[PDB]
């Protein structure tokens, strides 16, 4: 894992001091579900792993 | 020596048995997990996590 | 009234639980028929019926 | 009509019958003709291959009988908690699940039997025996039932390597249903790439193969340079 | 014993990364009783055997 584990969206439409913006809000929300889902499930595998040991 | 042979057999049998305690505890854990899996509102994504275990 | 009608269609459309949509037309089947089957007892054939739309 | 068009009409109807969903008369006919061939072949591994194939189809036939019985038993239940639209919708969907899940297991058991039929045919090593009309018909019939068992459960991508092996055997390439199923399964795979936003190379691969077998099925049933052949060629070009 | 000691059911209904799925839930549950029954009672054989020794 690293920030590039999910679609690492920064910034938002409009005037910024950065050079990046987020994408379609609905997909950005879906992306964060993916981010949270991906890590929790990886923890679940490690969780399950602990029980194996 | 025959008494010894009888006793060496006991150790083989106990060793074998210990591996069976491990194996049966595993089935009981699989059964617990199978019951959760058999829940028709328990999702396919979550079933994958169980199948990891 | 017009907005109240649209609000109903929106409630029906977005009313999710555990990422399952419980009201829009994803019933009786979507990409898969998976819907609200409940496993209530510890053995199979101990199940209950839920649909709604 | 011409003598070739009359002959073609007869052949397409025989091919459509050949790919007919299984039933008791077709089961009998199919196994009687497969029984004819293994008789002449007199090869213990082919005898076993046919025994396993027939056990596979028997799984399918026993399931078809189960599916009617299950649906019958459910139809004959009085359902007091089924007075609202959503309640009937639920119980219908659950009926379809138990039928689908049992059909899925029957398919898996039938394919284990078909796989065993193929594993026994693999043991016939003599090239003079593998080229026997007896050998080729059974291998074709095992593939056909395998294709159909998967097709019925919408497992279309899985049907492609088996359809492709099927058409390589003893003029099976001249069968209109074989090209229809290939074209349909390739179409599914093309749609999968479009829906899942997969790579373009696979989009075009699947589209190309759909069009080849679409056009070939058309050529086989209607004839080269028929209004129907000309149409499909003009759409592709 | 080995995993093929009982009906060794792998995967579960839905989308998988394998090519196998479990069978009728009710039979899968029955299978785990069969697995446990066959192995646990074999331990009884070893138990009884130990008493013989």
């Amino acid at each position: 894992t690293m920030t590039a584990r999910s679609l690492n969206l920064k910034g938002q439409s409009g005037e910024l001091l950065s050079l990046s913006t987020a994408d379609k809000s609905n997909d950005a929300i879906g992306t964060l579900d993916a981010a949270l889902t991906r890590i929790s499930k990886q923890r679940a595998n490690l969780g399950a792993y602990f029980n194996r040991l | 020596q025959a008494e010894r042979n009888t006793e060496d057999g006991m150790s083989l049998i106990q060793t074998t048995e210990g591996f069976l305690q491990e194996s049966n505890d595993i089935i009981q854990r699989i059964r617990t997990l199978a019951i959760q899996s058999s829940n028709g509102i328990y999702t396919e994504e979550d079933r994958q996590m169980i199948q990891v275990e | 009234v017009s907005q109240l009608i649209d609000e109903v269609d929106r409630i029906a459309s977005q009313a999710e639980f555990n990422k399952m949509n419980l009201l829009q037309g994803d019933f009786a089947r979507g990409s898969r028929a998976t819907s609200m089957w409940f496993h209530i007892g510890p053995n199979m054939h101990q199940r209950e019926r839920v649909f709604i739309a | 009509l011409t003598e070739d068009q009359k002959k073609k009409k007869k052949e397409i109807m025989e091919q459509e019958s050949l790919w007919k969903n299984p039933d008791f008369k077709g089961y009998n006919k199919t196994f009687q003709e497969l029984h004819q061939l293994s008789k002449t072949f007199a090869n213990n591994q082919f005898r076993l291959a046919l025994s396993n194939y027939q056990s596979g189809v028997n799984t399918i036939m026993k399931n078809r009988d189960w599916v009617e019985q299950y649906r019958k038993e459910e139809a004959e239940k009085k359902r007091l908690d089924e007075k609202w639209y959503w309640q009937k919708v639920d119980r219908k969907a659950r009926e379809e699940r138990v039928v689908y899940r049992e059909k899925m297991k029957a398919k898996q058991d039938a394919l284990n039997y078909f796989s065993k039929a193929i594993n026994h045919l693999d043991e016939i090593k003599n090239p003079d025996l593998r080229e026997r009309p007896e050998f080729k018909r059974l291998l074709s019939d095992v593939y056909r039932s395998w294709i159909m068992a998967e097709y019925d459960l919408q497992n279309l991508p899985q049907t492609i390597p088996i359809l492709e092996l099927y058409i390589e055997i003893d003029d099976n390439e001249k069968e209109y249903p074989a090209h229809k199923y290939l074209a349909s399964a390739y179409s599914f795979e093309e749609n999968m790439i479009k829906k899942t936003k997969g790579p373009d190379d696979m989009l075009f691969k699947y589209r190309y193969k759909k069009n080849v077998h679409l056009l070939r099925a058309t050529e086989l049933k209607y004839g080269k340079d028929s209004p129907e052949y000309k149409h499909i060629v003009n759409v592709i070009n």
